[PDB]
C-alpha cells in the first residue's frame, strides 16, 4: 500500500493526497506526498489573501486615528 | 481558538515493528504553540498513523513539512539497518 494522507477544513472542503528498495521507494513516495501537501497548502493561502483587498492598511488606519 | 484544520497522514511500513519503533524513535518537538498547532501519532499492525489539527493552513504546513522531514530520516535509517 502507499503512504497517503486526507485532509479536512471547515469551509466545507476536504482533500485526498496519493502518491530500489521497498523502503527506498516509500522515502520518495514521502517526499512527493510532502509537495502535494505543501504545494496544496499554499494554494489554499495564496487564494485567501486574493480574497481581500487592501483593509489591512485600513484596519489599522481606523485604530490610529481613533487614537487621535 | 479552534483546531479546525485538519490532516491525517498514513505511512505504511513493512512490519508491526518496524511501525511500533518508528513511532517510539518519532519525537516532535514543534516550535509552534500547542495553542495553534497539535500532533498525535500511533501505529497499528504496520501503518504508522500522525493526525494533525491547527487553527490555519499557515500553521499546519509548516508542522506537517517538518514532521514529515523526521520520518524520511527514520525511513532512510531502517532502510540502512534491514538491508546487512
Amino acid at each position: 500500500k502507499l503512504p497517503v494522507a486526507q485532509y479536512s477544513a471547515p469551509d466545507g472542503v476536504e482533500k485526498s493526497f496519493a502518491p530500489l528498495t521497498y523502503l527506498g521507494q516509500l522515502r520518495t513516495q514521502l517526499t512527493g506526498l510532502q509537495d502535494d501537501i505543501n504545494e496544496f497548502l499554499t494554494g489554499r493561502m495564496e487564494l485567501a489573501k486574493n480574497k481581500k483587498k487592501a483593509g489591512a492598511d485600513e484596519k489599522r488606519i481606523q485604530e490610529e486615528i481613533n487614537q487621535l | 481558538k479552534s483546531l479546525d484544520h485538519t490532516l491525517e497522514l498514513k505511512i505504511p511500513f513493512e512490519t508491526e515493528r518496524q511501525a511500533t519503533i518508528a513511532t517510539k524513535v518519532l519525537s516532535p518537538d514543534p516550535i509552534l504553540k500547542p495553542q495553534d498547532f497539535q500532533v498525535d501519532y500511533s501505529s497499528e499492525k504496520n501503518v504508522m498513523l500522525v493526525q494533525f489539527r491547527s487553527i490555519d493552513d499557515r500553521v499546519l504546513r509548516v508542522g506537517v513539512s517538518s514532521i514529515i522531514d523526521s520520518i524520511k530520516t527514520i525511513v532512510e535509517a531502517m532502510d540502512v539497518l534491514s538491508h546487512h
